[PDB]
C-alpha cells in the first residue's frame, strides 16, 4: 500500500 | 535476521514482522511503530549487535531493501506522497551511513511490491531476494534455491565481486 522494507541481516 | 517494516501513509511503521526466528528475539522489547526506517535499522541492527546475530568486530553485511507500491495519492495530487517517499528514502540512506560506520558493510537496493510478493511466497526476506534482483540485471544465474539457503554474506559478495571481475 506505500512501503515494505526489509532488513537483512546474515 | 530477516524483518519485514511496513511502513504505513504517516511514513510511520505499521507492523513489524519478522521471517526468521532470531529477528523475533531482535523484535521482542522495542517499539518500532512510530519511528521510522532508519529508526528501525538502527534499533534491528543494534540488538542483533548485542545478541550475537551481528559482529561489531567482524565484517558483516547488511541490506536494506525498500519495496513501495504507490497506488495512492491523496490530498489533491500523488506528489503528496512522493514527498513522504523522497524522505523514507532520505532517513533510509541515514541510517546506511550510520549503521555502516563501524565497519559493516550496509547497502541499499530498491524493489516493487510485485518483488515483495515473490518473497513472500517464497517465505524470504526482501534483501536476500533483492540480491537475486541484483543477478537478474547483471544476467548471473541465481536460483530462489541459492538465495534462500546462502549467507547474505556470500550473496552481496559474488554480486558486488561479479561487477568488479571482468
Amino acid at each position: 500500500m506505500y512501503a515494505y522494507v526489509g532488513i537483512d541481516i546474515n | 535476521p530477516s524483518i519485514e517494516l511496513w511502513i504505513n501513509y504517516n511514513n510511520k511503521i505499521a507492523e513489524a514482522k519478522a521471517l526468521n526466528g532470531d529477528a523475533e528475539t531482535v523484535l521482542e522489547g522495542l517499539e518500532l511503530k512510530e519511528k521510522t526506517v532508519a529508526e528501525a535499522v538502527n534499533e534491528i541492527v543494534q540488538k542483533s549487535m548485542e545478541l550475537g546475530f551481528i559482529s561489531r568486530e567482524k565484517e558483516n553485511i547488511i541490506l536494506i531493501s525498500t519495496a513501495c507500491d504507490l497506488k495512492a495519492g491523496e490530498g489533491s495530487e500523488n506528489k503528496d506522497v512522493q514527498n513522504k517517499i523522497g524522505q523514507l528514502f532520505d532517513d533510509v540512506n541515514k541510517a546506511v551511513s550510520d549503521l555502516k560506520n563501524s565497519g559493516i558493510t550496509t547497502r541499499i537496493l530498491n524493489l516493487t511490491l510485485e518483488e515483495r510478493e515473490s518473497s513472500k511466497e517464497e517465505n524470504i526476506s526482501m534483501g536476500r531476494y533483492a540480491v537475486y534482483l541484483k543477478a537478474k540485471e547483471q544476467n548471473v544465474n541465481l536460483t530462489i534455491d541459492e538465495i534462500k539457503d546462502a549467507d547474505l554474506l556470500e550473496l552481496i559478495a559474488k554480486l558486488e565481486h561479479h561487477h568488479h571481475h571482468h
